[PDB]
C-alpha cells in the first residue's frame, strides 16, 4: 500500500532512525494536492453507475467478436461479470485517488492480473478498451477541476500501462 | 501498515462502496489539522533523548530492585538493552502519531513481544510503568506544559493529538501486560 | 374422480345416488381398462412429448428464451421443461381419474397468482401446453386422441 | 389499534393526568420521525410485489418445500403463501406508520400459530421468509426506515415462534 | 418433548390430524442404559445422526384415534408415520 | 537465489514444494519482535510427523495483510483467567463442529437439486434455442447489448436465477459464519499456549 | 440418555432451523472428549448385570444377617426387590456419567430415598457398602484394570472421567446417609 | 519417495526375505499394463490447463460467496494463489499416477497442508469441492468419456487406472479435511 | 377529490364533518394554487415527457417493439404513445384533485382485464409509466418532484 507516508516511514525504518525533516516534508505534499484530488473521488463516487455503463459497452463495441458462442461473454452472465470487473477497477482507481498512492491498484488489481486473465482466457484488449475510453471521455472544465483532471487520468493511464 | 486515510478505505471496502461524502469530512478535519499534527510530532522527536533517560531512571527511582544482584537491568549489558527497548517503543508511538492510525503499532512492535519478554524474564510491572511514564512526558510536550523546556508555536488547542498519543501509549501497555 | 364427485353432489342433497349416477359410475368402471392403456401410452412417451413441445414453444415464442427472457439460460430452460413435465403428469392423472379434478386441484387453482409472482408469462405456458397436446395426440388413434386432447383443452382454458 | 399518540394519551388518561413533559418528549419524538415514516410507507407500497418476489426467490424458491411433498407444492398452496407474505408486509407497513405494534397483535398474531399448526404450515420456513423480506425491505427503504420496519418484522417473527 | 422439539417431529404431531401417540415416559428413556438397547441406539447421541432419530421418533405416531376401550380383545395392524 | 550481492532473507515462494517446510518456516521465524536469545528446540518432532505444529504459530510468522475480514482477536481478547479461556475454547470448538455437520447437508441438497433437473437439461441440450436479439450487431437489441442500468449486480452469479443458484447462496451464507468461528479458535489457542508458557517461567504458576 | 447430546442438525424444523439452538453449551461438551465418555458408559452397560450381582453377593458374604430369617433380604420379594433397587441406582449413575451432570440423579432417584428406606426399615449402611462396591467396580472397569474382563480401547488416559463416577457414587452414598 | 516397485521391497524388508516368484506376478501385471499407464497419464497432461479452469470456476459457480468482498477467492491476488494451488495438487496426483504409489503425494504435498489452510483461513469445503471436480474430470479423461474432446488410443479397458487416480484424489481430500 | 371523499366518509356515519376533516379541506384549498402550477408544468411539457418515456421503455423492453411484439409497427407504437399520453393526463387530473380518485376511477379499475383482453403485457405499461415518471420529475423542483412522483408511484402499484 504505497502511499506517501508508507514510503517515508519504511525508508526511515530501514535505518531505524527518527522521522527527520525529509520525512516531515513529504506529508505537506499530501496537503496541497490532496485538497483537490479528493474532488475527483466525489466525481467518481456519485457518477459510477454511468461511467461503468458507458465504458462497459465500449469494449463490446470495439470487440464485438466476444459475444459469439464460446467466448469471453458467450452468455449474459459473462457480460454481467465483465461489468463487475470494470466496476472493481474503477473502485480501485477511486481508492488510489483517495489514499494518494497506487497501493490499492497494485495489490488488489495489478498483482497477479496477467496470470488470472491468461488462464481464464480474458482478453487484455477488452479491459484496456474501457479504461482508455474513460480516459478520453473526460473533458476538464465540465466534470472536475484542472488539478483533478490530471490526477484522475494519471491513475487511469498507470493501470493502462500496468495491464499491457 | 495503514494510516488514517487507509483505515476508512479498508472499512468501506468490506461494505462494497466508494468514498462518499458521508465519511469524507472526518478526513477533511484530519487533513485540515495536518499542520497541527506536524507541530505535535516534532515536539516528541526533539525531546526523544531526554524522554528515555527521564523514563528509565525514574523506573529505578521508584524500584531499586531492578538493579540489584539478580535484577534484569542490573548489569551494564542489560541496561543498554532496556534503554534501547524504551526508545524503540517511543519510535513506534511516534510512527503511530504521525500516521494517525495504529496499524504499525500492532503488527510490528507489540505483535510477538509477549512471549519474547516471557522467555527472557522481563518484569511486566516494571515494563508497563516504564511505558506509562513516557506517556506523561509526551502529553506535557504536546500541550507545551513541560516545566523545564518551552517551545515556540502558534496558539490554540492540541488536546486531540495529546489524547491520540495517550491512547497509543496504554495500547502499548495493554499488549505487553 | 367421477365416483367422488357423484358422491359429493348426492351428499349435499341428502339422498342416495339415483340410477343415473350409478349408471355413469358403471360406465366409468367399464372403460377403466382403456383409460389405463391410454395413460400407459402417454406416460411412457414423456421424454419425446416434453422435448418436442419445448421445441414448438421456443420456435413460437423466441422471447422467453431470448437474452433475458424468463426461461433464458440453461437452468431456466430446464425449469420450464420441468413445468411441462409436471403438467403432462397431471394430464395422465386426469385421464385415469375420468375427470379434471386431479388436474384442477393440483396445478390450476391459483396458477395465475403463482406465475405472476414468479414473473413468468402465463401465455407461454399455454403455448407449451398446446404444443405438447399436438405432439401427444400425434401418437394416439383417432378416438383416443380425441379423448386425450379433451383434458389438454381444459388445461388451456383454465390457463388463459 | 392504538398508535404512539393514542398510547401516550391513554397512559396519561388512565391516571387522570394532563400531558406533562415526558408525554411531550414522546410526542415530539413521533412527530419528528413521521415524515420519514410516510416516505418509507410510500416506497414500500410502490414495490410490494417485487419485494415479495425477491424474498421468496432468496428464501424458499428452490428448496424442497416447493417440490412434491413440500408444504407449498401445488399451485393453490403457492398462491396462498404469497398472499400470506403480502399480508405480513402490509401489516408491517401499518405498524411502522402507526409507531405501535398493537395492530399486529389484534389483526395478525391472534391465533396465527394455532391456525398454522392445524394446517401443517412449517413455522421455521415462514419465519425465514419474513427475515428475507426484512432484508429486501430495509434495502429498498434505507437504513433508518429499514430499522423501523425490521422492528415490526421481528415482532411478527417473535409472535409466530 | 425435548427430543420432539430438537428433532423437528414437533411439526408432525402439531397437525390437526387424528393421531395416537405412544410417548414413552422418562423411565423408558432411562431404561435404555442396559447393554442390548444401548448397542442399537448409542450412535443416536452423536450430533450428526438426526435422520435416524427422526424415524425412531416417528414410529411412535399412529394415524387415527385408538382408545384403550377400542382395542380390548382386538389385534390391529397399521402403519405409523415412519412408514413401518 | 541470493547471488553475490543480497543479504539473505526469509523466502516466501508459492511452491515451497514439501508443504511441511512452510509451517516449519513460519514457526522458525515468528513475529517481528521475537528474537533467538533464549528459545527452546523447535524442529525434530514436526520433521518426523510426531508433534503436529500449531495453526496459530504459522499466523505469528506470516506477514500480515490489509484485508482482514476475519480480524485477529489477539488484542480484543480480554485478560481473563485460564479456566474460562478453556471454557470459551470448548464452546467455540463445539459450535465450529455444529456448523460443519449441516454444511455437508447443504452439499447434499445441491447434489439433489441437480438430480431434480438431470433429464430436463439433457432435453434442453440438443433442442435448438435461437434468441430474439442480443447476439449480433445488425438487429436492435436496445439495452440488452450488454445488461442495463446497474443490474450487473455485486457479483454476476447473483443476477442469474435457478434452483441450483438459490442453494448456492445458502452454501455461501453458512460458509462465512463457519470461517468466522473457525478463526476464533486459533487466537483462543494462542491465548491458552501463551498462559501455559507464562506458567513455565519461574513464578507462582 | 437419548437427549444427553444436542444433535442440532435438523431439516425444515420450523422451530429448530432458522431459530436459536443450544450451540454454545451442547456443542462444546460433545467436541471436547465424548468418545471417552462413550467408551465409559459402554463399559458400564456391558457389565451392569454382573456388577449388581457381585455387589449384592459381596454385601451378603459380608453380612449374613440379611439372609437370616428376620433379615431384609429374606423372603422371595426382598431378594428380587433389592437386586432391582441396586440396578436402578446403577442405571441412574450411568446416566449421570453420560450427562456429565448430576441433576437427574438428584431429581429422579435420590430425592426422598432415605426417608423411604427409613419408612421401610431398610438398613442404610449395607446399601452404603453396596454402592461403594459398585464404585470400586466402576473405577476398575474405567481404568481397564478388570483382572477378569477385557475390552480394547483407543489408547490414552481416562483419569478425569474416572473421578466423575467417584464423585457421583459419593453423592449417592452421602444422600442415603 | 517410493513407487510401486519400491513398496513391495519396503514391505518385504520388514520381513527379512528375498523377492521370490510367489509375489512376482503382481509386479509383472504392473509391467504388462504399464503401457496402459503411459496411455493413462498423457490424457491428464494434455488437458491439465482446462482442468483447473473448469474446476476452480465450477467451485465459484456452486459457491458465489468466495468472491463476495472478503471471500477467499475474492481479489486478484488470491485468485492466482488458488489457481496455482489447484494445479499443484493436480501435478502431484499425476506424479502419484505415474509412480503407481501415493508416497510422493503424501510427504511433499499433503504433509502439513490441512493446518496450513487452517492458519491461512482457507475454507475446506470449497477445497474439497475443488479436488472432486478434478477427480470427475480425470476419470472422464482416463476412460475417454469426455463429452468435449476425444483422443486416439488402442481399445480396451482402463478402469484400473481410473480407480487408482480416483483413490488418489480423495486421499488428497482426506488429508486437508 | 379530497372534499368529495371527506363528504362521503362523513355521510356514511350520518354526521357532519368533524374539525379534522374541515382542517384538511382548508389546507387543500390553501395549496390549490401550487397544485395548479404543478399541473401547468406537467401539462404543457407533455410532448417531451411522452417521447422520452417511450424511448426509455423501448430501450428497456425491446421485445414489445421487436418484430411481432404488441407495439410492433408504426401504428402500434403510435397507439402505445397514445396510452402513455392518457396516463400523463390522468396524473395531471389527480394532481389537481389532490387524491388518486380521478386516476383510479379512470384508467385503473379493470385495467388488468382490458390489457389482458388486448394482449398487451401490463409490465410494459408499468415500465413506460416509470420512465415517464423519471422524465417528468427531472423537470420539477425537489419538493414538487416528490409530490408529483407520489401519483406515478400509486399508478405503478395499481398496475403490478
Ligand atoms: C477486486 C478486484 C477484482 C478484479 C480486477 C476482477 C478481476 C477478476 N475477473 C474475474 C472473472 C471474470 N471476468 C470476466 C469478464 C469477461 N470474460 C468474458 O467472458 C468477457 C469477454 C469479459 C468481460 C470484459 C468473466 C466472465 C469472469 C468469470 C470467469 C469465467 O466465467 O470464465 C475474476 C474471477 C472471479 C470472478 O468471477 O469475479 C477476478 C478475480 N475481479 C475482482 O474481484
Ligand atoms: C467521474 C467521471 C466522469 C466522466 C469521465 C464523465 C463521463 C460522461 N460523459 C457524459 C456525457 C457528455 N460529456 C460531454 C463532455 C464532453 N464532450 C466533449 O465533446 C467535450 C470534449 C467534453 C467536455 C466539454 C458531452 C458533450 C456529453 C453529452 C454527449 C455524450 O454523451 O458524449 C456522461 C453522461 C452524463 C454527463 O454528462 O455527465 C458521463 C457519465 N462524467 C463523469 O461523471
Ligand atoms: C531518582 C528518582 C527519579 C524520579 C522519580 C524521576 C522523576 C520523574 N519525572 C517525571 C516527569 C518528566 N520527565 C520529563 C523529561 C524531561 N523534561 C524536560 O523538559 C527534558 C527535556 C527531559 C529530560 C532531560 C518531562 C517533560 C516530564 C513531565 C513533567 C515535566 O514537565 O517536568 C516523571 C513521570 C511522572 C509519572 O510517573 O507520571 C517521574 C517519575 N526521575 C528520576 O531520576
Ligand atoms: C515540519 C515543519 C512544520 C511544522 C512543525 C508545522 C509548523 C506549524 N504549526 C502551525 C500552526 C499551529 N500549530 C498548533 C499546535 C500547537 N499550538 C499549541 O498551542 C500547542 C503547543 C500545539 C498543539 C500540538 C496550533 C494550535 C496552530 C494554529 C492552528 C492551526 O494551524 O490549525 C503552523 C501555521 C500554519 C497553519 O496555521 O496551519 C505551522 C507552519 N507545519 C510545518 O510545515
Ligand atoms: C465373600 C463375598 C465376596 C464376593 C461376592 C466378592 C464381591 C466383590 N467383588 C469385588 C471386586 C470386583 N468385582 C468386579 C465385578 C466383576 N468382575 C468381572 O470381571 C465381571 C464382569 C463382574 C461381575 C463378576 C470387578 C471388576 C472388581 C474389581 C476387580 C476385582 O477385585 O476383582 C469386591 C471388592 C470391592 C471393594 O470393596 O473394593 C468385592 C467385595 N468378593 C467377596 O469377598
Ligand atoms: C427411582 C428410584 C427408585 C428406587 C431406588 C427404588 C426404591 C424403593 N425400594 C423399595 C422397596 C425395597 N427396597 C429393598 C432394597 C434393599 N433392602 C435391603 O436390605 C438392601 C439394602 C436393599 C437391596 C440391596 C427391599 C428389600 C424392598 C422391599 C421392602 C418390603 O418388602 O416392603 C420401595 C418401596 C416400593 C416397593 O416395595 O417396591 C422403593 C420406592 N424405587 C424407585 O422408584
Ligand atoms: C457411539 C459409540 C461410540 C464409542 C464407544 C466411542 C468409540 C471411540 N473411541 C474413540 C477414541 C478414544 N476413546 C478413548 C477412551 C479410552 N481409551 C482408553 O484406553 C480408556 C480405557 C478409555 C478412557 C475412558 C481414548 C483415550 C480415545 C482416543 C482419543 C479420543 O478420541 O478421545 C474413537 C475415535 C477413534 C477410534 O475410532 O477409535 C471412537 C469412535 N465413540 C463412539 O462414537
Ligand atoms: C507443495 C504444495 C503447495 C500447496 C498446496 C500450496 C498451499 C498454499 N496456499 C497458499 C495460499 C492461498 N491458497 C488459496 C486458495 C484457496 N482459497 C479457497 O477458498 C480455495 C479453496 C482455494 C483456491 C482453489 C488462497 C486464496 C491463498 C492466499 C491467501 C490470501 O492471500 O488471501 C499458501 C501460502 C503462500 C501464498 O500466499 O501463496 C500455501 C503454502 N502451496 C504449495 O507450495
Ligand atoms: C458457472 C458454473 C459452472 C459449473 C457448474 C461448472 C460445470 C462443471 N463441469 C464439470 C465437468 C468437466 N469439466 C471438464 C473439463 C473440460 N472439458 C473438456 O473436454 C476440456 C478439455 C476441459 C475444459 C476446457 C471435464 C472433462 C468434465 C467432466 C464431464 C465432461 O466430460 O464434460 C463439473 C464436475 C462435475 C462434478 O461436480 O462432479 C462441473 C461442476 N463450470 C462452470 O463454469
Ligand atoms: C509416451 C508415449 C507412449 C504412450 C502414451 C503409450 C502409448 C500406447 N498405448 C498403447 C496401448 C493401449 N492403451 C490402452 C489404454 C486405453 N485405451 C482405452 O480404451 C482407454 C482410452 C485407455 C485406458 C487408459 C489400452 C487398453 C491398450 C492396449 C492393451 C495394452 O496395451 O495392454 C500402445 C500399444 C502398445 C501396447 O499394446 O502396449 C501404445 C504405444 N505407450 C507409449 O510408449
Ligand atoms: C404441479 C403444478 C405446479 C407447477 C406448474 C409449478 C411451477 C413452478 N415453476 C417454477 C419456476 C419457473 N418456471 C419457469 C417456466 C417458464 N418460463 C417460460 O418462459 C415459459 C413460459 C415457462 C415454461 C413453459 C421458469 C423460467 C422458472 C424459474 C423462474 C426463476 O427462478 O426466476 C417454480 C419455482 C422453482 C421450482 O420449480 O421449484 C415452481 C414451484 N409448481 C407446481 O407445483
Ligand atoms: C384512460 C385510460 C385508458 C387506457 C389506458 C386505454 C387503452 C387502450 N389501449 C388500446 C390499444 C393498444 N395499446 C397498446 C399499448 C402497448 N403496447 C406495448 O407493447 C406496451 C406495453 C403498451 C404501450 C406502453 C397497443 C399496441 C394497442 C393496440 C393493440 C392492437 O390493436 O392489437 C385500446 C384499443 C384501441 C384504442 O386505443 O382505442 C384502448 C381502448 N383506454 C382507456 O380509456
Amino acid at each position: 500500500m504505497k502511499s506517501v507516508i508508507t514510503t517515508v516511514v519504511s525508508a526511515a525504518d530501514a535505518a531505524g532512525r527518527f522521522p527527520s525533516n525529509s520525512d516531515l516534508e513529504s506529508i505537506q505534499g499530501n496537503i496541497q494536492r490532496s485538497a483537490a484530488r479528493l474532488e475527483a473521488a466525489e466525481k467518481l463516487a456519485g457518477n459510477h453507475e454511468a461511467v461503468v455503463k458507458e465504458a462497459g459497452d465500449a469494449c463490446f463495441a470495439k470487440y464485438a467478436y466476444l459475444k459469439n458462442p464460446g467466448e469471453a461473454g458467450e452468455n449474459q452472465e459473462k457480460i454481467n461479470k465483465c461489468y463487475r470487473d470494470v466496476d472493481h477497477y474503477m473502485r480501485l482507481v477511486n481508492y488510489c485517488l483517495v489514499v494518494g498512492g497506487t497501493g490499492p491498484l497494485d495489490e488488489w488489481g495489478i498483482a497477479g492480473a496477467r496470470e488470472v486473465y491468461r488462464t481464464l482466457n480474458l482478453p487484455t484488449s477488452a479491459y484496456v478498451a474501457s479504461i482508455a475510453y474513460t480516459r478520453d471521455r473526460l473533458c476538464v472544465p465540465r466534470d472536475m477541476s484542472a488539478q483533478a483532471g490530471v490526477e484522475f487520468s494519471a491513475y487511469l493511464d498507470y493501470l493502462i500501462n500496468a495491464l499491457s | 501498515m495503514l494510516d488514517a486515510f487507509s483505515r476508512v478505505v479498508v472499512n468501506s471496502d468490506a461494505k462494497a462502496a466508494y468514498v462518499g461524502g458521508s465519511d469524507l469530512q472526518a478526513l477533511k478535519s484530519f487533513i485540515a489539522d495536518g499542520n497541527k499534527r506536524l507541530d505535535a510530532v516534532n515536539s516528541i522527536v526533539s525531546n526523544a533523548s531526554c524522554m528515555v533517560s527521564d523514563a528509565v531512571s525514574g523506573m529505578i527511582c521508584e524500584n531499586p530492585g531492578l538493579i540489584s544482584p539478580g535484577g534484569n537491568c542490573y548489569t551494564n549489558r542489560r541496561m543498554a538493552a532496556c534503554l534501547r527497548d524504551g526508545e524503540i517503543i517511543l519510535r513506534y508511538v511516534s510512527y503511530a502519531l504521525l500516521a494517525g492510525d495504529a496499524s504499525v503499532l500492532e503488527d510490528r512492535c507489540l505483535n510477538g513481544l509477549k512471549e519474547t519478554y516471557i522467555a527472557l524474564g522481563v518484569p511486566t510491572n516494571s515494563s508497563i510503568r516504564a511505558v506509562s511514564i513516557m506517556k506523561a512526558q509526551a502529553v506535557a510536550f504536546i500541550t507545551n506544559t513541560a516545566t523545564e523546556r518551552k517551545m515556540s508555536f502558534a496558539a490554540g488547542d492540541c488536546t486531540s493529538l495529546a489524547s491520540e498519543v495517550a491512547s497509543y501509549f496504554d495500547r502499548v501497555g495493554a499488549a505487553i501486560s | 374422480s367421477i365416483v367422488t364427485k357423484s358422491i359429493v353432489n348426492a351428499d349435499a342433497e341428502a339422498r342416495y345416488l339415483s340410477p343415473g349416477e350409478l349408471d355413469r359410475i358403471k360406465s366409468f368402471v367399464l372403460s377403466g381398462q382403456r383409460r389405463l392403456r391410454i395413460a400407459q401410452t402417454l406416460t411412457e412417451n414423456r421424454e419425446r412429448i416434453v422435448k418436442q413441445g419445448g421445441q414448438q414453444l421456443f420456435q413460437r415464442r423466441p422471447d422467453v428464451v431470448s437474452p433475458g427472457g424468463n426461461a433464458y439460460g440453461e437452468e431456466m430452460t430446464a425449469t420450464c421443461l420441468r413445468d411441462l413435465d409436471y403438467y403432462l403428469r397431471l394430464v395422465t392423472y386426469g385421464i385415469i381419474a375420468g375427470d379434471v379434478t386431479p388436474i384442477e386441484e393440483i396445478g390450476l387453482v391459483g396458477v395465475k397468482e403463482m406465475y405472476s409472482a414468479l414473473g413468468t408469462p402465463i401465455s407461454g405456458v399455454a403455448e407449451g401446453i398446446r404444443c405438447m397436446k399436438d405432439v401427444a395426440c400425434s401418437l394416439l388413434s383417432g378416438e383416443d386422441a380425441a379423448e386425450v386432447g379433451f383434458y389438454f383443452d381444459y388445461t388451456l382454458a383454465a390457463m388463459q | 389499534m392504538q398508535d404512539a399518540i393514542t398510547s401516550v394519551i391513554n397512559a396519561a388518561d388512565v391516571q387522570g393526568k394532563y400531558l406533562d413533559a415526558n408525554s411531550v418528549e414522546k410526542l415530539r419524538g413521533y412527530f419528528q420521525t413521521g415524515e420519514l415514516r410516510v416516505r418509507a410507507a410510500a416506497t414500500i407500497a410502490a414495490n410490494a410485489a417485487t419485494i415479495i418476489k425477491e424474498a421468496v426467490a432468496k428464501s424458499l424458491l428452490y428448496s424442497d418445500i416447493t417440490r412434491p411433498g413440500g408444504n407449498m407444492y401445488t399451485t393453490r398452496r403457492y398462491a396462498a403463501c404469497i398472499r400470506d407474505l403480502d399480508y405480513y408486509l402490509r401489516y408491517a407497513t401499518y405498524g411502522m406508520l402507526a409507531g405501535d405494534p398493537s395492530i399486529l397483535d389484534e389483526r395478525v398474531l391472534n391465533g396465527l400459530k394455532e391456525t398454522y399448526n392445524s394446517l401443517g404450515v412449517p413455522i421455521g420456513a415462514t419465519i425465514q421468509a419474513i427475515q428475507a423480506m426484512k432484508e429486501v425491505t430495509g434495502s429498498l427503504v434505507g437504513s433508518d426506515a429499514g430499522k423501523e420496519m425490521g422492528l415490526y418484522f421481528d415482532y411478527i417473527c417473535s409472535g409466530l415462534s | 418433548v425435548k427430543l420432539l422439539n430438537e428433532s423437528g417431529v414437533e411439526k408432525l404431531v402439531e397437525q390437526a390430524g387424528p393421531y395416537t401417540v405412544f410417548a414413552p415416559t422418562d423411565d423408558a428413556f432411562a431404561a435404555l442404559l442396559e447393554p442390548h438397547s444401548f448397542n442399537k441406539l448409542a450412535t443416536l447421541l452423536r450430533p450428526e445422526n438426526n435422520d435416524a432419530l427422526r424415524k425412531v421418533l416417528m414410529h411412535h405416531v399412529i394415524p387415527g384415534a385408538f382408545t384403550s376401550a377400542s382395542l380390548m380383545d382386538r389385534a390391529v395392524t397399521v402403519k405409523s408415520l415412519a412408514g413401518e | 537465489v541470493f547471488g553475490l550481492d543480497t543479504v539473505p532473507y526469509m523466502r516466501f515462494r508459492g511452491t515451497y514444494a514439501p508443504n511441511s517446510t512452510f509451517n516449519l518456516q513460519c514457526r522458525l521465524q515468528g513475529g517481528w519482535a521475537r528474537s533467538d536469545k533464549k528459545l527452546p528446540m523447535m524442529s525434530m518432532l514436526p520433521l518426523n510427523n510426531k508433534a503436529a505444529i500449531m495453526p496459530h504459530q504459522i499466523v505469528d510468522g506470516l506477514p500480515v495483510i490489509p484485508n482482514s475480514e476475519h480480524p485477529s482477536q489477539k488484542y480484543n481478547v480480554p485478560k481473563v483467567s485460564r479456566e474460562k479461556l478453556q471454557r470459551e475454547l470448548l464452546i467455540a470448538q463445539g459450535k465450529a463442529n455444529a456448523l460443519q455437520i449441516e454444511l455437508d447437508a447443504a452439499y447434499t441438497s445441491l447434489a439433489s437439486s441437480r438430480a431434480f433437473l438431470a433429464p430436463f437439461a439433457a432435453m434442453a441440450a440438443d433442442m435448438d434455442i435461437r434468441p430474439l436479439y442480443g447476439k449480433n450487431p445488425q438487429v436492435f437489441a436496445g439495452q440488452f447489448l450488454g445488461v442495463g442500468a446497474g443490474q450487473w449486480g455485486k457479483t454476476g452469479a447473483d443476477t442469474v436465477r435457478g434452483r441450483s443458484r438459490r442453494v448456492a447462496a445458502d452454501i455461501g451464507v453458512k460458509e462465512f459464519q463457519l470461517e468466522r468461528v473457525k478463526q476464533l479458535v486459533v487466537d483462543l489457542q494462542r491465548a491458552l499456549a501463551l498462559e501455559d508458557a507464562e506458567a513455565d517461567a519461574p513464578a507462582t504458576s
